[PDB]
Order: C-alpha cells, then sequence, then structure tokens
C-alpha cells in the first residue's frame, strides 16, 4: 500500500482518487497490485489460504466448536472483509468512482462487483497450495518484491520531480 | 390434522391438536421459522460401512442440525452414535438410510443393535439395502414437509415450551392408488 | 479326475518330509475336498512342526490363516482325532506354489495352544480373534484380549452353545458404555493394550471408521495398536445360521466394493462341496462380473488416493451391473448353479460402449498419475518393505506383487476358467512403495479391461446353470412346468440343499488381495463352519510393523494407500 501512498503523497483516500485523475494506479504499479491482492486474500482467509490444518492431522480448524450465530458471524465477517478488500483495491489501483458517462457510485459498484467476479474466478481456477510454498512465497517472493517496488517508484517519482 | 406433543425413547407422547387454533402474528412468524428451517437443512452424514459410501455419490457437527445414520448399528459404535446425537443442538432431525438403521436389517445377530430406533428418535426412515441417492433426496423432501408443518417453541423464555410433531399420512396410504393401479411391467429378459 | 474329488494328498512331498522327520505316526492325514493336504498335528509337536516347515528347502513362508472351530456338534467325524475344539493353521509356500493345513485337537478342560507369533508374527490378531470368538487360550501371547468384541463381553460368540441372536437392548448397558467412552482417555491404562509405559503421549485417533491408539514422541509416532472390531457383523456366526443358498447376500456384504467378487469364493467352495462342475458360459460370466467389480474397486481406490493430493466411470459400471443383475451395489446374483438369471438381450451394446470409451480414460489417468510431482514426492519412500515384512505379515494384495513376489491366485491356482483368458499380471520391483502399489493397481485395471474385452469377444452360448441336481435354485421355466424341477426347487428353497459332509476351501484373488472361504459341512442344509480369510485383516495388522519411525501424516497417507475396508476386516 505504501507503493500507492508514495505515488500519491498522502494517506487520505480522496487524495488517492484525485491523484488517479489522469492514469489509474494499476498500470504503473502492477507488482503492488498483485501483492496487495494476494495479501488481501490471505488476511481475509479466503480459499487458497484456507484450512491450513489440511496438511496435518494434529490440527483442526478454528471454525469448529462454534455453532449457530457465532459461526455465521465468522462467515459474514469474512465476506464483508473480502468485499471491503475489493473496494480498497479498486479505489487504490483502479479509478475510484471515475468514469466517462455512468454515475460515480454506479461505476464504483460495477468495478467492485467486477473484482468480486474476479475473486470467484481465481477461486475456481487456482488449486490449494500446501503450507511450505505458502510461507516460502509470502516471505521470499513477496517482501523483497514490494521493497524493490517501493524503491523503483521512489526513483521514478523523484526523477520526474518538477 | 393432529399432532403429538413432547414436553419436559422412554418418554410419553400424547396426541393433541396444534396450539395455533385456540393470534395472527404468531401464526405467520412460526410459518416463517418453519420455512427457514425447511429450506436450509445442513446434514451430518455419519461415516459407516456401506450406506455412507452410497450416499457419497449423492461438515462438522453442531452446525449441521441433522444426522443421517447410514450403516449397521454395531454395539461398539452405538455409544458413538448416541454421543454424536447429544452433541448436536435442538432442533435436530434423524434420517435412517438402509434396513440396518431402520431395523436390524439382515443382521439379527449378537453384535448388531436392531436399528437406532432403540436409543434415538428418528424422523424419516428409508428402507432397503443401499437406497438410491434419489431416495435420499425424496426423503429430504418428505422431511422438509414434516419440518414445514411443525410447532416448536420460538423462544425458551416466552411461549409454550413443547415440540409438536405432525402426524403425516403414511406414504403407503398416500401412494396406494398409483401403486395398486400398475397393470404391466417390462420383462426381465431385456434391458 | 474331477477337481472337486475328495483327495488325501499323500503324494505331496511335504507329507513325505513330515513322515521322514516326525515318523509315520504322530500326525493324521485327513482326506478333504479343500485341495490342500490337511494334517492333524498333536499339540506339543506343533511348534517344531512349524519350525520344520519354515526351514524346508522351499519353505512355507506365509501364514495364510489361523482360526478355531467348535467340534462339539460335528457328528460326521471319521478318520479324525477325538476333539472338542480344533485350531487350523493354513500355510502357503509360494516357491512350491502349494499350501498345507495343520489342525490341532483340543479338549474342553484344556483349551491351551502354544503361541505361533514367535514363528509367524501375523498370528497375533488371528490368535486374538480365536480367543475372542472361541474359548481357546494361547500360551506365551502378549496382550491376549478380545479383538472383535469389547472387553466387557461375557461369552464367546463362535461357540456352538452361544445363541446367534440379538438380545433385548437395555439402555442401561449403553449408558455404561457411553460413560466408559467419556472416561476412556482419563482412565487409560497402557498395559492392557500392550504398550510401553515424558514425551510419550497416548491418544485415540478416530474405507470405514476405526480407532487407532497412538504413542507420540512429540509428533513422531513410536507405537500404535489399531482398535478394530467396530464393524463386526458376525458373518461367520450367521454362516452357521443361514442355509447354503440364503448366505449369498452375506457374502456380498463383507466387502461392499467387491460384492460379486466376494460371493465368488463361497459359490465355488459350495460347488466343490456339492460336486458341481459349472459349464464354460457360467465361468465366463463369473470372470466378466468379477473383473467389472474389480474395475469399480480399483477406480475408487485410485480416485480416493488422488483426491487428497471418477463419477461417470463408476456410474456406467453400476448401470451395466444393474442391467445384468438386480441393484448396483450388492448383486446377490451368483447361485450354486452359477447365476440367478441369464444375461439380457442388450449386454453386448453396454459392454462395448463401456470398453470403447475407457482406454482414453486410462490414458488420462496415467497422464495425471505420471505428472503429479507433488503426489509422487509425497508417496515415495513411505512405508517401505521388501518381501520380508510382506512375506510374514500376510499382505497378499498389490503389495505382495510390489515386493516382486510373483504370486497371483488367477495364475498360480486358476479358477472359473481364468486359464482361457490371456492377461499378463503386473509385478513391482524391490520396494513395495505406495506409488508402486497404485501403479500396480493401474496396470491391474488395464489387464481387467483386456479380460473384459476377451469376455465380450468370445462368450459361449451354453446353459447358465449346471445339470447337477444340487444346483440351487434349479432353472425357473423347468420349475414352472415340470414337477421334478418343482421338487428340487421346493426342497432347495425351503430346507436348503442337502450337501454331504465334506470340507472345502476356495482361494480367490479379490479386489484388494486374496479372499478365501473355508466351509465345513456336517451333512446338513446349513454350514457347520464358515471361515472367511480376508486380505485387509493382514493389511491392517502390518501398520505397527511399517509405521514405527514415521509421522501421523505419513501414517494416514499409508492408511489411504492401503486399500483396506473396515467391514472387510471385521466380517
Ligand atoms: S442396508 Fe445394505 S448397504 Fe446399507 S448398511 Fe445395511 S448392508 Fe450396508
Amino acid at each position: 500500500l505504501m507503493g500507492v501512498v508514495a505515488q500519491a503523497g498522502s494517506f487520505n483516500m480522496t487524495d488517492i482518487v484525485n491523484s488517479q485523475a489522469h492514469v489509474w494506479n494499476v498500470i504503473p504499479q502492477f507488482f503492488g497490485f498483485i501483492t496487495f491482492a494476494i495479501a488481501g486474500v490471505a488476511v481475509c482467509h479466503r480459499h487458497p489460504f484456507d484450512q491450513p490444518e489440511a496438511e496435518q492431522e494434529l490440527a483442526d480448524g478454528y471454525h469448529i466448536e462454534y455453532s449457530g450465530m457465532k459461526f455465521g458471524l465468522f462467515f459474514v465477517g469474512e465476506y464483508i472483509g473480502i468485499v471491503t478488500i475489493s473496494a480498497l483495491m479498486v479505489t487504490l489501483f483502479f479509478g475510484g468512482w471515475q468514469g466517462p458517462l455512468l454515475p460515480p457510485f454506479i461505476w464504483f459498484a460495477l468495478k467492485t462487483a467486477f473484482f468480486m467476479m474476479m475473486f470467484i474466478l481465481i477461486r475456481a481456477s487456482l488449486p490449494r497450495p500446501r503450507y511450505d510454498q505458502v510461507m516460502s512465497f509470502g516471505w521470499k517472493i513477496c517482501l523483497p518484491l514490494t521493497l524493490i517496488n517501493l524503491l523503483v517508484t521512489a526513483a521514478v517519482i523523484l526523477w520526474q520531480a518538477q | 390434522m393432529d399432532y403429538t406433543l413432547t414436553r419436559i425413547p422412554l418418554q410419553k407422547q400424547e396426541i393433541v391438536t396444534d396450539p395455533l387454533e385456540q393470534n395472527v402474528f404468531m401464526g405467520k412468524l412460526n410459518d416463517m421459522v418453519n420455512w427457514g428451517r425447511k429450506n436450509s437443512i445442513w446434514p451430518y452424514n455419519f461415516g459407516l460401512s456401506c450406506c455412507y459410501v452410497e450416499m457419497v455419490t449423492s461438515a462438522s457437527p453442531r452446525q449441521a442440525d441433522l444426522m443421517v445414520v447410514a450403516g449397521t448399528c454395531f454395539t461398539k459404535m452405538a455409544p458413538v452414535i448416541q454421543r454424536l446425537y447429544d452433541q448436536m443442538l435442538e432442533p435436530k432431525w434423524v434420517i435412517s438410510m438402509g434396513a440396518c438403521a431402520n431395523s436390524g436389517g439382515m443382521y439379527d445377530i449378537y453384535s448388531v443393535v436392531q436399528g437406532v430406533d432403540k436409543f434415538i428418535p428418528v424422523d424419516v426412515y428409508i428402507p432397503g439395502c443401499p437406497p438410491r441417492p434419489e431416495a435420499y433426496m425424496q426423503a429430504l423432501m418428505l422431511l422438509q414437509e414434516s419440518i414445514g408443518k411443525e410447532r416448536r417453541p420460538l423462544s425458551w423464555v416466552v411461549g409454550d415450551q413443547g415440540v409438536y410433531r405432525a402426524n403425516m399420512q403414511s406414504e403407503r396410504e398416500r401412494k396406494r392408488g398409483e401403486r395398486i393401479a400398475v397393470t404391466n411391467l417390462r420383462t426381465p429378459d431385456e434391458i | 479326475e474331477p477337481a472337486w474329488q475328495t483327495r488325501d494328498h499323500l503324494d505331496d512331498p511335504v507329507i513325505g518330509e513330515l513322515r521322514n522327520r516326525f515318523g509315520p505316526d504322530a500326525f493324521t492325514v485327513q482326506a478333504t475336498r479343500t485341495g490342500v493336504p490337511v494334517v492333524w498335528i498333536k499339540r506339543e509337536q506343533l511348534l517344531e512342526v512349524g519350525d520344520f516347515l519354515k526351514k524346508l528347502p522351499k519353505p512355507y513362508v506365509m501364514l495364510f490363516d489361523l482360526h478355531g472351530m467348535d467340534e462339539r456338534l460335528r457328528t460326521h467325524r471319521e478318520g479324525l482325532p477325538a476333539a472338542d475344539f480344533s485350531v487350523f493353521y493354513h500355510l502357503i509356500s509360494i516357491d512350491r506354489n502349494r499350501d498345507i493345513m495343520l489342525k490341532v485337537a483340543l479338549a474342553e478342560n484344556d483349551l491351551h495352544v502354544p503361541t505361533f507369533t514367535k514363528l509367524f508374527p501375523n498370528a497375533n490378531w488371528y490368535e486374538r480373534e480365536t480367543w475372542d470368538l472361541f474359548g481357546i487360550t494361547f500360551d506365551g501371547h502378549p496382550n491376549l484380549r478380545r479383538i472383535m468384541m469389547p472387553q466387557t463381553w461375557k461369552g464367546h460368540p463362535l461357540r456352538k452353545d452361544y445363541p446367534a441372536r440379538a438380545t433385548e437392548f437395555s439402555p442401561f448397558e449403553l449408558t455404561k458404555a457411553k460413560q466408559d467412552l467419556e472416561m476412556e482417555a482419563l482412565t487409560f491404562k497402557p498395559e492392557e493394550w500392550g504398550m510401553k509405559r515424558e514425551d510419550f503421549m497416548f491418544l485415540n485417533l478416530g474405507h470405514g471408521a476405526f480407532r487407532i491408539v497412538l504413542q507420540l514422541d512429540g509428533e513422531e509416532i513410536v507405537d500404535c495398536v489399531p482398535d478394530i472390531g467396530y464393524h463386526h457383523r458376525g458373518a461367520e456366526k450367521m454362516g452357521e445360521r443361514q442355509s447354503w443358498h440364503s448366505y449369498i447376500p452375506y457374502t456380498d456384504r463383507i466387502e461392499y466394493l467387491g460384492g460379486c467378487v466376494n460371493e465368488m469364493p463361497y459359490v465355488l467352495a459350495v460347488e466343490k462341496l456339492a460336486g458341481i462342475t459349472v459349464p464354460d458360459r457360467v465361468n465366463v460370466i463369473r470372470v466378466m462380473l468379477s473383473e467389472l467389480f474389480r474395475i469399480n474397486s480399483h477406480l475408487l481406490y485410485i480416485s480416493t488416493f488422488i483426491q487428497d493430493v471418477a463419477f461417470t466411470d463408476r456410474q456406467k459400471i453400476y448401470d451395466l451391473v444393474e442391467a445384468i443383475t438386480g441393484f448396483r451395489m450388492h448383486p446377490a446374483w451368483f447361485r450354486i448353479g452359477g447365476v440367478a438369471h441369464d444375461l439380457p438381450r442388450g449386454w453386448d451394446r453396454l459392454l462395448r460402449e463401456f470398453l470403447d470409451w475407457m482406454p482414453k480414460r486410462l490414458a488420462s489417468y496415467e497422464k495425471a498419475a505420471l505428472q503429479n510431482t507433488i503426489l509422487k514426492g509425497r508417496s515415495q519412500g513411505v512405508a517401505a518393505y521388501g518381501a520380508k515384512e510382506a512375506l510374514e505379515w500376510g499382505t497378499t494384495g498389490a503389495g505382495l506383487r510390489a515386493t516382486g513376489i510373483d504370486f497371483d491366485v488367477r495364475k498360480a491356482r486358476p479358477y472359473s476358467g481364468y486359464e482361457n483368458f490371456d492377461f499378463e499380471i503386473p509385478v513391482g520391483g524391490g520396494v513395495s512403495d505406495c506409488y508402486t502399489r497404485v501403479m500396480l493397481k493401474v496396470e491391474e485395471l488395464r489387464q481387467s479391461l483386456r479380460i473384459l474385452e476377451q469376455c465380450l469377444n468370445n462368450m459361449p452360448e451354453g446353459p447358465f446353470k449346471a445339470d447337477h441336481p444340487l444346483t440351487t435354485p434349479p432353472p425357473k421355466e423347468r420349475t414352472l412346468q415340470h414337477i421334478e424341477t418343482l421338487i428340487t426347487h421346493f426342497l432347495q428353497v425351503s430346507w436348503g440343499p442337502v450337501m454331504p459332509a465334506n470340507e472345502s476351501f476356495q482361494m480367490i484373488e479379490a479386489t484388494k488381495g486374496i479372499n478365501s472361504y473355508y466351509l465345513t459341512s456336517d451333512g446338513s442344509t446349513m454350514s457347520y463352519r464358515t471361515r472367511i480369510r480376508t486380505p485387509s485383516y493382514a493389511h491392517l495388522q502390518q501398520i505397527p510393523a511399517a509405521i514405527r519411525g514415521s509421522l501421523v501424516s505419513d501414517l494416514i497417507v499409508y492408511l489411504g494407500s492401503i486399500d483396506f475396508v473396515m467391514s472387510d476386516v471385521d466380517r
């Protein structure tokens, strides 16, 4: 997320969607986009990063021993988490409420649902990895790449400093 | 039609009329509760010998409010069946697959309990060595009808704290006309 | 000479070796229809007779079976020692490609036999089952307890005086057992289970469902006694209750994935008892249905092993089975005459549709199983044993041929016209790994497709029931319009087919190993003794011998790689 903040210059979301007035942030920072998508999937405990107890039999899911409205709260909380991660992703990498002809809230809802169908698709496509490449990827490939992305975006925003 | 009331296998049941014929907001709200319990039914398929694998081609307990007892009622596994039954939370329903869960079911021998009817109440029975998945699905529809016509306490604080099971007309009496009115069948010398 | 003739087998050189070693006396040769030499050994000579058999130039290396028998009600005992009980040991020599039977007589007052686990380590569960079902005690046996029934069981089930009926169900006993299950982990005593008494943590780990107790050094597992008997249906005790004809569904229900394969050995042993030589069309139909159900079982095993790291195939096989027989899972179609009905007028089309579409499914299965590097890496080197832990722990399934031991029942001891079908069995090399077992079952599935293609090509158009008067039931049209056939149908349906008092044994390559039936008849319409030797019993006995020094995940991957069935284990 500091990739987008460094490109924009402030934390405020209105400043993000006003700094995305000419180009959307997905094309200068695609590495930041994919890393934020993977991190949002894993924090939300969605399908590829789901049931980490599947590789072991001394471990069971934490979702058990709940019944009724508590397990239901866990389920709907996961889903509001994934839809707010979709909303954050569109308003931080695509154009926040920005469109040619349709109303801005209609555009935001359409792009959010577009991200929801993309999440359904990546759920339907990618199989579950096991735990060891999950840790190995999420450290070794994920953290140096976003650090290098921050360095490169710093270099390019300081090169065209006028 | 008339109902049986269970109130606080060995308990007594009496056949009375439903309390809804004695309020208009309670009638529709109980109908909505029964509709919600009927449409969303979560099963707990118990893993047993050779009916469980048959309904595989068709979750954790205490979120599944329904138990489908598949296989043979072994004397060693009968405490497991009862313990797993008391794990689940009210309301709960029981569907018996195969003859081994309804009755002894071809095993009238020392090591087999003669059905789960001996120790837990069963809502729906399915007869015969391994029933088809469509038979399980039609039992699901029958139990959905039975749940949809019920009168359970909506809260444990205010209201009648008794469960009213409906006396459904038996399937052999309902389907008697279409079964007796069968003239001819295909010969078994072909496919 | 017919293959069902009552032979004494004194021309077997093992009998001559026994006569040279222990003298012409001290053992009694019995002439049975089992096809194997049966010798009655005295009790004190049993250990040295077994030791002599283990040190032959081509020794008897595998204990195929070990079980008791209640001789108290057996009226027709001619040429037999005075026995109240008996214990029979069935031993197989693969290098000789022969097998012998060792019967030890026992009286009521002293039901003590010297233990056999110091010679064959797979005898542990067999002696526990003999102590459970009979009253026979084994001297020098660790953790000798009940294996099929719980420890709070008074009588012995397979004894003749024990009633084979379900008693009245008291909820008080069930509440005692529920309270015992609640405090099972609290009052756990690891001395009754045969365990070594700070890292060691004892837990009960709950295809079928069965408990397996586990001793933990952290995560790594040091000892395990798999608790079985939870799926005990009493198939043998009901075999003493049903007639020769009514027991066919019970032979279907021991192994549900096999089914018709599992009613094959009972039917063949019954025909050996009755002296029935079935025609070639019956043999071809039996071979086709057995390989059909073998394809079902192998496909389900491969699909189960590949799912954790299939629908249309099994549905098409089940549709073909529903066309040929009654419902799909338990056919109950093999009769003493050989089949219940004739094949319908459309089985060529269904079998050809099944056989013209499965080879590309096999190509897809092999392309999947050869390219999953994750599954190959997870399945390599786990539960490794070559020919020695598999020659002494039973292990007659695909693991035996994965060790490289060339021993298939369909080739070594051919049955039901399997000599007429050309098929090359697959054998593994060296280590009996899990991946090698799965590849062996894939090749077995291909060979079964070849056998089905051969069955579809040349089917004889003879009778579907034999001309013998003991074919139960007789053909239906002759029953309906002839009176002698009505007599035979009446007396073979009502009381049962009266079969002469002999002893028969059929050894069969099942869907998961070697399943055998051993039938002792007392001349009546029931079976005096029914013994079902199962492969999955010996396959479950060898988990302590293989997964000592592995993890829980390795244990359950091995458990999935074993094609065992709990109802097959517990009968
Ligand atoms: S009814 Fe048949 S298939 Fe079902 S558990 Fe009993 S024996 Fe098995």
